[PDB]
C-alpha cells in the first residue's frame, strides 16, 4: 500500500 | 560508480538442451547502462531486461536474461557500456566452470 | 524479520526505448508491485499478491504512483535549477517503507537522493526533514510549511505495519518454501595453477554458505566469492573459486549450507558434483 504523492515533493 | 557485472547460466550447461543466459550488473551510476547478451559476437534473441532497482549505498542494479540452446563450438559472452567504462566491457560465459 | 520496500527512480536520460520513470515494491526482498512511465499502470508480479487483492486495490495504487510520477518530474527541473547544472544525465531516487521485526519493534523509512547522492532523510523520532546537502534546505521549507511530518508519521507506524502483515499472510506459503540447488564442480588449468570452482543453480532462500574444504578442512579465506546473484525465474544463483595445484584437485571438496538441506552437502569434482544426490 503506497504513501501519497505529496510526500516525494522536493 | 562503474558495474560490477557476472555472467552465468540458469541450469547446469548441457548438450543441446534449453536454458536461459543471465547477465547481473550492479554497482553503477548513472542507471543508464548498455548490456548485450551474444553468440560468436552477434546480440541474441528475446533478451529480457529488469526493470530498474538501486541497493543501500543508491547504486542502480540490472538482470538481463534470454532463454536459449547452448550450441557445442559457440562462445557466448555479455557486452557492458556505461559511461564510466571508456571501452566497452565483455564478460566470457564458460559452460564447463 | 519482514520488510515492505518501494523503490522509486525518476530519470532524465534513461536509454533508448527504457521508461524514465519507475516504480517497484519488494516484501521480504521479493518483487510483487511493479509500474513504468510507458505502460502507466500498477501490476502485480507474484500469484500470492494478484488472488488476494482485487481491481479496486490495483485502482487506488495506478493513480497515488501516476501523481508520484507527475512530483518527480517537477522535481527533476526544480532541482536542476536549483543546482544550476547544463543538462547531462540526472537521477531522483526515492526509498519508502516499514520493518517488523521478530522482537516486535517497528523502524519506519521514507529517504530522495540526487544523483545518487543522500539528499534528504525523514527522522521519525523527531518528526523532521534532514537536509542531508545544503540545496536540501528549500525542500525541508516546504516541507515544514505544509506539515507533512505528522501525516508520514502515522502511515510508517500505522498503515504500512497493518498491510506488510497482510502480505507476509498472503505469500507465507511462497516466501518458505525452500528450493534445492543444483551443485556442480569445475576446474581449470593456467600457468601451473588448478583454479577449481564451485556452482550452486537455482536455490531458495537468498542467505547460503558456499566454503572450500581441503582434506576436510575449511578454507575460507583462499576462497574468492562473486557473491549471491538472482536468476529471472525468482531463485538464486553463487559461485566460490580456490586455487589449488595440478594433482591436488580431488583433495578439495565444496560444502554447501542452506535451509533447503536438513545437513550441510559436501560435494566433489570427480565424484559428479551434485548428481551424486
Amino acid at each position: 500500500y503506497e504513501l501519497d504523492e505529496k510526500f516525494d515533493r522536493l | 560508480l562503474t558495474p560490477k557485472v557476472q555472467v552465468y547460466s540458469r541450469f547446469p550447461a548441457s548438450a543441446g538442451t534449453k536454458n536461459v543466459l543471465n547477465c547481473f550488473a550492479a554497482g553503477f551510476h548513472p542507471p543508464k547502462i548498455s548490456i548485450t547478451l551474444m553468440k560468436d559476437g552477434v546480440p541474441m534473441e528475446g533478451a529480457q531486461y529488469s526493470d530498474m532497482s538501486f541497493n543501500d549505498d543508491w547504486t542502480f542494479q540490472r538482470l538481463v536474461h534470454a532463454d536459449f540452446t547452448p550450441s557445442s563450438g559457440s562462445t557466448y559472452a555479455c557486452k557492458v557500456e556505461h559511461e564510466t567504462l571508456k571501452e566497452p566491457q565483455v564478460y566470457k560465459w564458460d559452460p564447463e566452470f | 524479520l519482514h520488510t515492505l520496500r518501494y523503490i522509486r527512480t525518476a530519470m532524465t536520460d534513461p536509454g533508448p526505448g527504457l521508461p524514465w520513470f519507475v516504480d517497484v515494491g519488494y516484501v521480504d526482498g521479493e518483487l510483487f508491485m511493479h509500474y513504468n512511465s510507458t505502460a502507466r499502470r500498477a501490476v502485480p508480479r507474484t500469484e500470492w499478491i494478484a488472488a488476494n487483492t482485487d481491481q479496486q486495490y490495483w485502482d487506488r495504487e495506478t493513480q497515488i504512483v501516476q501523481g508520484s510520477e507527475q512530483i518527480n518530474r517537477e522535481n527533476l527541473d526544480i532541482l536542476r535549477r536549483r543546482y544550476n547544472q547544463t543538462g547531462g544525465s540526472h537521477t531522483v531516487q526515492w526509498m519508502s517503507g516499514c520493518d517488523i521485526l521478530e522482537d516486535g519493534t517497528i523502524r519506519g523509512y521514507h529517504q530522495a537522493a540526487y544523483d545518487g547522492r543522500d539528499f534528504v532523510a525523514f527522522d521519525k523520532g523527531t518528526m523532521t526533514l534532514t537536509a542531508a546537502v545544503p540545496e536540501a534546505v528549500p525542500t525541508k521549507r516546504k516541507w515544514e510549511e505544509g506539515g507533512y511530518a505528522e501525516g508520514l508519521k502515522q502511515y510508517l507506524e500505522e498503515t504500512c505495519v497493518e498491510w506488510l502483515r497482510r502480505y507476509v499472510e498472503y505469500g507465507k506459503a511462497e516466501l518458505g518454501r525452500r528450493e534445492r540447488p543444483e551443485v556442480r564442480v569445475w576446474g581449470k588449468e593456467a600457468d601451473g595453477i588448478l583454479t577449481l570452482s564451485c556452482r550452486a543453480h537455482g536455490f531458495y532462500p537468498r542467505p547460503i554458505v558456499v566454503s572450500w574444504l581441503k582434506d576436510g578442512a575449511v578454507r575460507g579465506q583462499d576462497a574468492q566469492s562473486g557473491g549471491i546473484v538472482p536468476n529471472g525465474d525468482g531463485t538464486y544463483h553463487t559461485w566460490v573459486t580456490i586455487d589449488a595445484q595440478p594433482g591436488d584437485g580431488d583433495k578439495y571438496q565444496c560444502r554447501v549450507e542452506h535451509a533447503s538441506l536438513p545437513q550441510p552437502g559436501l560435494y566433489s569434482w570427480r565424484s559428479g558434483g551434485g548428481l551424486n544426490d
